[PDB]
C-alpha cells in the first residue's frame, strides 16, 4: 500500500566528505526509522522516528524528512560508516531497497590472472577456467570469455568479495565451467578484462599443454 | 538485558517445511509485538509480517500469505515462523526483530537470523583442485562441490596470511558449492618455498590439504 | 495421468525477477525436456526456450539471452524459469509444455500457464456505478466497476437469478494501473417499472462486495 | 531461424463446410505441428508430425504438407471446433501467426446504447461515458465519439466478448473517460457507430444534464 524508493542504490564516499541519502514513499507518512547492516551481521536500529538517533549512533548522523521525503545525512563521512542503510516504517509493507555506502578511493586497475583447469580434475568430466582480478576500484568491471575468439555466455559464474578493510578495493573470481570433452575440443582460452583504470582491455589467456 | 536466540542454520529439503524459533530473554515477551524479515543471499530486506504475542494477532505481507504462518508460545516466551512448501528461493537468512512500544521506536532489537538453505543434495565433501600459477604471481585452490555451507581455508597452517582472498561461495547448477581462494606471493618465492591449502569442511568432518605447484 | 500445475496469477513490480514454477507428476520428470511459451496479452504464442531435466542442458532463444533463466528441481520434478528486470513489455502468460520423445511428436502436455502482471499497483476494491436505461422495446442497463487491482473481479445480477442476456465484458488496463469492467444485460422495457436490477461485484483481494441498484 | 506465415488470419465457418487453413515456412522442413487453443485455456497438441491427430482430436480433423506448405483440414465444420489454431516446429522460435477460426451467423446489426456517467462517479471528479454495441455479426466494425461534433481520439478504451456459445455474435463496449470539468464544458455526447449489417451509421447521444 506503501512503497518506498531508496536513491541511490550505491554511494562511493570519500573520508570527511558529506553524504546524503534520501526515501520516498509513495504516499504521506509521519515518520521514517533507517537501519544499518553491515555485511554478515544482522541489521540494527540506526535512526528511529525520523531524526532520533539509537544508542552508539555518532553525532554525525543526521536524520531529517516530512511527507514523503525523508533522509540520512553524514557530516562527515568515515570509513566505520560503510554499510548499507535501510529504510521502513508500519506504514509500510515492506523495507526499501537499501543504499549501500562504500568507502570511497582513488581508482586502482584489476590485478589480472588466469589458471588452467588441473591435471586431477581433468581425471573427471569437467574442466573449470579461472580469471582473477585482484584488488581493484571503483567495482564496475567486465569479464568476457574468449575460447578460440567465440564469445562465451550463459556458462561462467562470478563471485566478488566484499571492500577490503585495509585497501578498499574488491576482488573478483570467474569461473568457466566446461565438460572435458568440450575443453581439448578447442586450443585457446581467454579471459577479457575491462575497468575504468585500464584504457586498453587486459587480456590473459593460455593454451592446452 | 533484551536477547533474541534464532539457530544459526538449518537445511531442509525442497517441498517440506520448518518451524524456525526466536527464544526472548531480557523482558515481558508479551509487551512487544515480533516481526520476521526475509533477506535472500545478495538482496534486501523484506518484511514477512509480525505478531502480537498476547492474543496471536498477526498481520502478514501479502505475498507470503499461506507460505509464512506466525505462532507464539507465551510460555517459553518464543515467537515462531512456519514457512512451508519450501523451494531454492526460500533460501535465505531470516531475523526475528522485536517491535517497540510504543511502535514509532521501530525495530530496537534483532535475533542474529537463522540461514535456511534449501537444497536436496547430501552432506558430501569438497574436492580442491590447485589453481597453478604461471615480480607478483597468483595461485589458489579451487574448492569445488560440497554441502553444505561453509568451508574454512587455510594457507600454510595458517603461517600466509596476507594477500590471501578467499571468495565468496556460489552455487552451481548440481545443487553444491563452489568457492577459490588465491594468494599473491613474489615470483622469486616460486619454484623454492612450498605453499599448501588446508581446506576444511566440518559437516563432512572431511579435512584437505593440497600443495600448489607451478 | 500427466499433469503440469503452474500457479494460476503473478503481480510482481517492474525492475525485480520472478520465478515461476510448473510442478509435473504421472511420468519420470527426467525423461522428457520441458519447454516455456510466452504468450502477450491479444498477441501469439513465443518459443523462450528448452532445458533438459537430467544434466540441466539448456537452449535458448537468443532474444531472451539474460532475460530468461531455467533450471529443474529433480527431488520434487519441477521446472523453474526466472526472468529477471522486469517491464511492462514482460507482462504476458507464461507455459510450460512437455518435449515428446522423439521431439517430432510436439509438446504433448501443456501447463496452465502463469499470468505475470508486471504493476506497481497497490490492493484496492472497485467503485461500481450505475448505467442507467434511458428514457427511449428492449432496453438496456448495467454497472461500471472501475479502478480496482489486482484481477479479478466477479459480476452477478439479483443474485444470480438475471443470467439471459448479460454479457460481462473482459476488464481492460487503464493508464493508472488499474483495471475497469462493464457488465450489462438488455431486459424488456415494460419491466422497468415492477422489476428491480441489482449487479453484485465481489473482489476478494480487498474483501470487497458491493451490491448497486440500477434504476432510470 | 526459420518463419512460419499463416492464412488466413481470421476464419469464418459455417456449420457442416469444409474448413482448410495453410501454415507457410520461408524454408523447407520436414514435418509440421499444429495446436489448438481456446480463449483463456492453454494450447493443446492438436495434429503433431504433420498428419497424426492427437487424442481426443475427432476424425474430421487432418492435415497435410510437405516442403514449406503444410495445412489443416475440417472435413465438416462443428460449433466446438472454433478456436485458434498454431502452427509450429522446432526449427522456429515463434509460433505460426495463427488462424482465428469462428463461426459464421446470419449478419446481425448491433443494438446501440449510450450511458451518461452516473451522478454518484461524478462526485469524484470523473466522467465515464459508455457506449455499448450488443449482439453483432461479423465483428468488423467502427465506434466514433463525438463531443460537441468533435471526434474524440485516445481518450477511450474498448472492451468486446468472445464469440458468443448461444447465438455467436459479438459484443462491444467504449468508455469515454473525461475529468469532471472537462465534462461540464461540453453539451451533446455521442457515439456513433457503422457496421456492414447497417445502411447508414447508427448515432446514440444525450445532452449533459438531460
Amino acid at each position: 500500500e506503501i512503497v518506498l524508493t531508496q536513491s541511490p542504490a550505491i554511494m562511493s564516499a570519500s573520508p570527511g566528505e558529506r553524504v546524503t541519502m534520501t526515501c520516498s514513499a509513495s504516499s504521506g507518512v509521519n515518520y521514517m526509522h533507517w537501519y544499518q547492516q553491515k555485511p554478515g551481521t544482522s541489521p540494527r536500529r540506526w535512526i528511529y522516528d525520523t531524526s532520533k538517533l539509537a544508542s552508539g549512533v555518532p553525532a554525525r548522523f543526521s536524520g531529517s524528512g516530512s511527507g514523503t521525503d525523508y533522509s540520512l545525512t553524514i557530516s562527515s563521512m568515515e570509513p566505520e560508516d560503510a554499510a548499507t542503510y535501510y529504510c521502513h516504517q508500519r506504514g509500510s509493507y515492506t523495507f526499501g531497497g537499501g543504499t549501500k555506502l562504500e568507502i570511497k578511493r582513488t581508482v586502482a586497475a584489476p590485478s589480472v590472472f588466469i589458471f588452467p583447469p588441473s591435471d586431477e580434475q581433468l581425471k573427471s568430466g569437467t574442466a573449470s577456467v579461472v580469471c582473477l582480478l585482484n584488488n581493484f576500484y571503483p567495482r564496475e568491471a567486465k569479464v568476457q570469455w574468449k575460447v578460440d575468439n567465440a564469445l562465451q555466455s550463459g556458462n561462467s559464474q562470478e563471485s566478488v568479495t566484499e571492500q577490503d578493510s585495509k585497501d578498499s578495493t574488491y576482488s573478483l573470481s570467474s569461473t568457466l565451467t566446461l565438460s572435458k570433452a568440450d575443453y581439448e575440443k578447442h586450443k585457446v582460452y581467454a579471459c577479457e578484462v575491462t575497468h575504468q583504470g585500464l584504457s586498453s582491455p587486459v587480456t590473459k589467456s593460455f593454451n592446452r599443454g | 538485558q533484551v536477547q533474541l536466540v534464532q539457530p544459526g542454520a538449518e537445511v531442509v529439503k525442497p517441498g517440506a517445511s520448518v518451524k524456525l524459533s526466536c527464544k526472548t530473554s531480557g523482558y515481558t515477551f508479551t509487551s512487544n509485538w515480533m516481526h520476521w524479515v526475509k533477506q535472500a543471499p545478495g538482496q534486501g530486506l523484506e518484511w514477512i509480517g509480525e505478531i502480537d504475542p498476547s492474543d496471536s494477532y498477526t498481520n502478514y505481507n501479502q505475498n507470503f500469505q499461506g507460505k509464512a504462518k506466525l505462532t507464539v508460545d507465551k510460555s517459553t516466551s518464543t515467537a515462531y515462523m512456519e514457512v512451508s512448501s519450501l523451494r531454492s528461493d526460500d533460501t535465505a537468512v531470516y531475523y526475528c526483530a522485536r517491535g517497540s512500544n510504543p511502535y514509532y521506536y521501530a525495530m530496537d532489537y534483532w535475533g542474529q537470523g537463522t540461514s535456511v538453505t534449501v537444497s536436496s543434495a547430501s552432506t558430501k565433501g569438497p574436492s580442491v583442485f590447485p589453481l597453478a600459477p604461471s615480480g607478483t604471481a597468483a595461485l589458489g585452490c579451487l574448492v569445488k562441490d560440497y554441502f553444505p555451507e561453509p568451508v574454512t581455508v587455510s594457507w600454510n597452517s595458517g603461517a600466509l596470511t596476507s594477500g590471501v582472498h578467499t571468495f565468496p561461495a556460489v552455487l552451481q547448477s548440481s545443487g553444491l558449492y563452489s568457492l577459490s581462494s588465491v594468494v599473491t606471493v613474489p615470483s622469486s618465492s616460486l619454484g623454492t618455498q612450498t605453499y599448501i591449502c588446508n581446506v576444511n569442511h566440518k559437516p563432512s568432518n572431511t579435512k584437505v590439504d593440497k600443495k600448489v605447484e607451478p
